[PDB]
């Protein structure tokens, strides 16, 4: 049971943290559809735009990006309770939190792929329908890549949760998930188109860097022990 | 049963926080770990619990180490933290909450597992917070459900973080009373509240730590024969 | 005066928000520039002056919301302490966190006012040919009536909420102005470069924030 | 001399009412603890006294002149002074400035008695020694000597101490209160509002019990103990 109220703190705040951020990236995307408006119709973006322009912002951006966010947040909210020492205090192993956040990736994952193979590209391209190689390539395999990197930012956390936690101010955290969480999208959207200029094979690296986190969460996770 | 440290010490940054301090508590001896606050009295406690990892000391159970394993490894053998703060496990249940962490104990069957959980709820008179969220209960009420919870993982010796923090002096009964519960039973108590005129009432014998080294250790009746706080502590 | 440590403790911590700040534009307008790079086949000799050529476009963003976010830790980090609280119980008034503001914003504003005046056509015109080839006023004018208005805007936006939350105090006050400035981004659409200027409610929206930001100030 | 009467004080949370009329009195040289469970009546109570939470209901007169109403902006300014529990004192400000810092904001007080005050205030609490020391260079036990120090830099009646005994170590207990007592010995009023009860009587002349919302006990610590109301919801022997 224990596990399964740590699916419940780190997958209910991932899916709500995803959620607002979503609604911030569909109103602060929507004011854009506002100063594009005048082609025909804005209330029309309101509506049909909307929907179709939300779901694509969370896979290859917003849902890593807020994946970290979501468990050194969630993670980090039951270590701000003292949830977390207690959970550990009473023989929980910490090799099994990490078995029990990451196992509750496998129905986030399935959330992200499902939603980033039949709803993200399907959508997407029907919602610019709405407003009548070295690119792909990358894009393409990294696309692949997306549940790693989700996994990882959830990875990212449960070392960030169990090593550089120091009884820090839950509003730390939120900067760490803010900082580190925008650190692994600037290193998704400059490494990734960097790839080609420094000749990069996609057959070695292409965004591994992006995946690197997990060298930066495996530094962090037995410096301390 | 016991828990005994040798020569414990730690820096957090080079400042030898504590130096060697050596504490033993046997299973029924109510131990407080008393003193002048971050001076080493929570991070020698905190070194005992696992939540700040050993540098040069070394902890003992009855012979087995536990120096290098951390909390939860120590915890499994025979180590029950208390944290300061709520930790009443905001969105569990009550039932759920104790069934939860009894399932950490393996050797326990489903079925008698139930009746452990059931124990512990009519032992704490909290078994009525079977259908309570848990998000809210009183400090009488929650304080009941994390002993309870610490209680179920069966630890050998149980460490409470400031059990009188903050709490009104007519709970002190109650909050001494679950105390009086766990050394009835074949437990360790291990507190390290700062309020010495309250804790020192319920302790067989305590360590009172100062400036890195601990000073005291005996029963609190022999403290106050001890020329340092009796010269330095109260004056 | 304490006010001059208000400023200095701000001005010290703006200073850091502002580097903080020009590294998360840094990535955002590199994003924008790589973006392009991959797309228009952009050089890479000049992306890295474009990145530093785009940096009066960054700074009227980030000038007001460096002080904004310098203003909004400092006085959750001073709250956070609790010494703004005492800094009213020892017989201060809220208007020293307002003249503190102030004293420091015609500091930023007078910055934001060179990335305005001078520094803005600086960067277009250099941004235009990059040796490659080998109205907006309202808008520019707000900018620098933003960083008074925030800077009215953050004091009471930092003192009732951190009773229960570190992080929870600055997001309302983020949200507000973050309001703000899409908002006044998103008005200055109709009539843009050229004379035609846009319709009046850019001041307007404007206006009304700091008449709403004077009357949460005078409780 | 100087009195800070407090009547009628209530206010509801959220509708819940969380104090009721609450009639509490200090005058210059009179130390009254704010004592109880916690969350019934103090930190809620107490604060309006000082200002710092809004009153919903109720009448604070110091100097026969009403200040209910106002904030600290000019609560502050004519007769209360405050101490919050954590550390309040200026981390990023040396003691030689923020003591004036306070000190020079009230405009009542010549320049040259001002730069002479600071040095004068400065010695009383055998704070000479940290003269420009910078803050957050103090330990806890002398972040109060320039905490109260500066709180006193304003001519403040009736200081009402909130919480004192935080990083209760029993020598700080002796320090804080022998500091008090000149805080007493300085006429004016203290208001204590500290967590633990065994202690704070030993300092305290008087002391505003209030429990359930609802001020139950007042007057002299050996007329607290006989009282059963407050002793079977406070203290219980
Ligand atoms: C906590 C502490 C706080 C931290 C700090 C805060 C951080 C803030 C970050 C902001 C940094 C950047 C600042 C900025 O961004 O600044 C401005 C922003 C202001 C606010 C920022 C600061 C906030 C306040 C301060 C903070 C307070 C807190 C915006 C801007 O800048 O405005 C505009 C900009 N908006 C933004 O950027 C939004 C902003 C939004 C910012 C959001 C900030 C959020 C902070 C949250 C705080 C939280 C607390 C509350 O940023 C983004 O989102 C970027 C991502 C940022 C995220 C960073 C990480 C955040 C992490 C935070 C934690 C650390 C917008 O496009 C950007 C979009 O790109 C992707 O979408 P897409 O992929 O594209 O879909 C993004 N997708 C993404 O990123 C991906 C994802 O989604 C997002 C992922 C993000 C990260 C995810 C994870 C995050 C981490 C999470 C961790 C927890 C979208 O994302 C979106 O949607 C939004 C997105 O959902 C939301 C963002 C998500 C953020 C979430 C954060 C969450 C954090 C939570 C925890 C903290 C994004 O919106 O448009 C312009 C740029 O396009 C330009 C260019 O200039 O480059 C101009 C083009 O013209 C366009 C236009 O696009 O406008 C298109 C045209 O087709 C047409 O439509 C035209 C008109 O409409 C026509 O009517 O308009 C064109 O030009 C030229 O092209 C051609 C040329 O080549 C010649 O051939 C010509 O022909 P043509 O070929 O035909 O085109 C053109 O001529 C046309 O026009 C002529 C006439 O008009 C004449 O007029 C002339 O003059 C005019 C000038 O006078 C004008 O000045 C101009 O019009 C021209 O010059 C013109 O010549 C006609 O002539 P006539 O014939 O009529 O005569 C002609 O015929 C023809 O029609 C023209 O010349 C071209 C280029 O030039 C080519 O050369 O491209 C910009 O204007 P500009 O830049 O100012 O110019």
């Amino acid at each position: 049971v224990l596990d399964r109220y740590i699916g419940k703190t780190i997958f209910n705040t991932i899916m709500m943290t995803l959620f607002m951020l979503v609604s911030l990236s569909g109103i602060i995307k929507f004011v854009d559809q506002l100063k594009k408006s005048g082609q025909g119709s804005y209330d029309a973006l309101g509506a049909g735009l909307y929907t179709i322009l939300s779901v694509p912002k969370d896979i290859q951006i917003f849902f890593p990006m807020a994946a970290l966010l979501g468990a050194l947040l969630g993670l980090g909210m039951l270590a701000q309770r003292s949830e977390l020492v207690v959970m550990q205090a009473s023989g929980f192993t910490r090799l099994q939190v990490a078995l029990a956040v990451m196992k509750t990736a496998i129905p986030l994952v399935l959330l992200t792929m499902a939603i980033g193979e039949w709803v993200a590209p399907q959508g997407e391209q029907m919602a610019r329908n709405y407003r009548a190689p070295g690119r792909y390539q990358l894009n393409m395999w990294s696309k692949i890549f997306q549940p790693l990197s989700v996994a990882v930012m959830m990875l990212m956390a449960l070392s960030f949760i169990f090593g550089p936690l120091r009884s820090v101010p839950m509003g730390v955290r939120v900067v760490t998930g803010i900082s580190f969480g925008f650190i692994f999208y600037v290193l998704d959207q400059i490494f990734g188109p960097l790839t080609l200029v420094y000749g990069i094979p996609p057959i070695i690296g292409a965004l591994l860097p992006s995946a690197s986190f997990f060298l930066i969460s495996l530094w962090l996770m037995m410096r301390k022990a | 049963a016991t828990l005994t440290a040798k020569n414990l010490a730690k820096a957090y940054k080079g400042r030898r926080v504590v130096e060697d301090v050596s504490l033993t508590v046997n299973s029924g001896e109510i131990v407080g770990l008393l003193g002048p606050n971050g001076a080493g009295k929570t991070t020698t406690f905190y070194m005992v619990v696992g939540i700040v990892p050993r540098d040069a000391g070394n902890i003992i159970i009855d012979d087995e180490d536990i120096s290098l394993l951390p909390l939860h490894a120590r915890a499994r053998r025979g180590i029950g933290y208390l944290p300061q703060e709520a930790s009443i496990f905001r969105r569990l249940s009550v039932y759920d909450n104790l069934m939860a962490v009894l399932q950490i104990r393996d050797d326990l069957t489903s079925e008698q597992r139930e009746d452990r959980a059931k124990e512990l709820m009519e032992e704490f008179h909290i078994e009525h917070l079977r259908d309570s969220l848990g998000q809210a209960l009183s400090g009488g009420e929650r304080r009941r459900v994390e002993i309870a919870r610490a209680l179920a993982a069966n630890p050998k010796f149980i460490l409470l973080d400031e059990p009188f923090a903050g709490v009104d002096p007519i709970s002190v009964i109650d909050i001494k009373r679950i105390i009086e519960h766990l050394r009835d039973s074949g437990l360790g108590v291990l507190i390290t509240d700062h309020n010495v005129r309250e804790t020192l009432a319920v302790c067989e014998r305590a360590y009172i730590v100062s400036q890195g080294h601990l000073i005291a250790h005996g029963t609190p009746q022999q403290i106050l024969e001890d020329e340092q706080v009796k010269r330095v502590y109260l004056g | 005066i304490i006010i001059r440590y208000l400023v200095r403790e701000t001005l010290k911590s703006q200073l850091a928000i502002l580097f903080i700040l020009l590294l998360i534009f840094f990535c955002q307008k590199l994003v924008r520039i790589l973006g392009a790079a991959v797309d228009g086949d952009i050089p890479t000799n000049l992306v890295l002056s474009l990145l530093g050529l785009g940096i009066p476009e960054m700074a009227q963003l980030i000038l007001p919301l460096s002080l904004f976010l310098g203003l909004l830790m400092t006085l959750g980090k001073l709250y956070t302490e609790s010494e703004i609280t005492v800094m009213h119980a020892c017989g201060l008034s809220k208007a020293v966190l307002i003249k503190a503001a102030m004293i420091l914003a015609l500091f930023t504003g007078a910055v934001a006012a060179v990335n305005v005046m001078w520094a803005g056509p600086w960067s277009s015109r250099h941004q235009d040919e990059v040796l490659a080839e080998a109205a907006e006023l309202h808008w520019r004018f707000t900018l620098v009536a933003t960083v008074f208005i925030m800077a009215l805007m953050v004091v009471p936006l930092s003192v009732v909420n951190p009773r229960q939350g570190r992080v929870l105090s600055m997001l309302p006050a983020m949200l507000l102005y973050l309001v703000f400035f899409l908002l006044q981004t998103s008005i200055k659409s109709n009539g843009g470069k050229g004379k035609m200027d846009p319709a009046i409610w850019m001041w307007a929206i404007n206006l009304l924030y700091f008449a709403l930001a004077v009357l949460l100030n005078l409780w």
